[PDB]
């Protein structure tokens, strides 16, 4: 199935995934499309942060859902 | 000729253990902390009589279960905890009703996360987290900080995200009673959801609680989707967003400010009295709240 990821640059990414994919899986796929290291990625669904170990099905992410991708801040 | 001490792996159950005077503790006890210090290579003296030694080498299956129960750690996390405990010796400064850390080892994200958490009433089911939190509230935060750094993916001396520190903490707290009712409206249709726990008290995508109350639009395949909270039932709410130099929303209790680009620096403002601006351990009264805000705390009552 397809899901969409909206980025901070404005670009919308199209991912091919299965409901059994984990958020870690999704982040790896995002790295492949965009080159962003998974450890820098924060994924959000309608305001809720998505945890690495859970699956799309766990979050009721269905076909053609749109996630939001932001980068973790680095403040020292 | 032997000093009597207490050995534990979890701070819940202890066994009497004896060490010969003059002998290095590690010889008999393995790797050990006592009063937050690694004493593995310290020679046993009577000053340590009756004190508590936390062991973390050669953990049995039963010890690992006790550590999971009291810390929520597996063995690598426990070792990371004691490494962090040994390294994070940052001075703490009291500023009226609050404390803050001197600038050190890129700890600004911890400083402002801790300044925001000092407003919260939290309880922790796991014994070590509750005890470290009590010390935190008393102005001795380093044990609590070390738990968080070990529980998360944080690397010592690396700049990081204050929201990740707060989220690691809130996932350990008992937020059983916290819920919010959300409604979503777009051309796709209308759906409801009740968020619970950490998902009820943290929201990402706006700083303004009023956006949730009124509804605000996010991207959707149909164009845009309205997100609307129809009922709040939370003791507090943290609204977070990409850093933005907007006006501080109404009713905010405290806010985190992120200044810079790829790598930046956190500051923190409190709104009673309006305003107190914290930067490391400095606090100054200012007449306006400005900067690129990234987290805003709302409190009930
Ligand atoms: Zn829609």
């Amino acid at each position: 199935m397809q899901i969409f990821v909206k980025t901070l640059t404005g670009k919308t990414i199209t991912l091919e995934v299965e409901p059994s994919d984990t958020i870690e899986n999704v982040k790896a796929k995002i790295q492949d499309k965009e080159g962003i290291p998974p450890d820098q990625q924060r994924l959000i669904f309608a305001g809720k942060q998505l945890e690495d170990g859970r699956t799309l099905s766990d979050y009721n992410i269905q076909k053609e859902s749109t996630l939001h991708l932001v980068l973790r801040l680095r403040g020292g | 000729n032997k000093v009597d001490v207490l050995c534990t792996v979890d701070g819940v159950n202890f066994r009497s253990c004896c060490v010969a005077e003059g002998e290095v503790f590690g010889k008999t006890l393995g790797s050990v902390f006592c009063d937050g210090i690694n004493v593995t290579k310290v020679r046993c003296s009577a000053i340590y009589k009756g004190k508590v030694f936390f062991q973390y080498s050669d953990l049995s299956e039963a010890d690992l279960v006790a550590v999971k129960d009291a810390f929520g750690f597996d063995e690598p996390q426990l070792l990371k905890y004691y490494t962090m405990l040994g390294m994070c010796k940052w001075p703490v400064v009291v500023c009226g009703n609050y404390f803050a850390f001197k600038q050190s080892n890129n700890n600004s994200y911890i400083n402002v996360a801790c300044l925001m958490l000092q407003h919260l009433s939290l309880k922790f089911p796991k014994w070590q987290w509750q005890e470290a939190w009590n010390e935190f509230r008393s102005g001795k935060p380093l044990r609590f900080v070390s738990l968080v750094l070990a529980k998360g993916s944080f690397k010592f001396n690396e700049p990081s995200d204050s929201i990740d520190f707060m989220r690691v903490v809130l996932r350990e707290a008992d937020l059983s009673g916290a819920t919010c009712n959300l409604e979503f409206v777009c051309k796709c249709g209308v759906k409801q959801e009740q968020r619970k726990g950490v998902d009820a008290v943290m929201h990402f995508g706006t700083l303004d609680k009023g956006d949730l109350v009124r509804g605000y639009n996010i991207a959707c395949t149909c164009g845009s989707k309205l997100v609307h909270c129809t009922q709040f039932n939370v003791p507090f709410l943290i609204c977070s967003n990409t850093p933005e130099g907007r006006k501080l929303p109404d009713d905010v209790v405290a806010a985190n400010i992120f200044t810079g680009g790829s790598v930046g620096h956190y500051t923190h403002v409190k709104c009673k009295p309006k305003y107190q601006l914290y930067d490391a351990c400095n606090v100054n009264k200012v007449s306006e709240a400005k900067g690129n805000f990234t987290d805003c705390l709302y409190l009930k009552n």
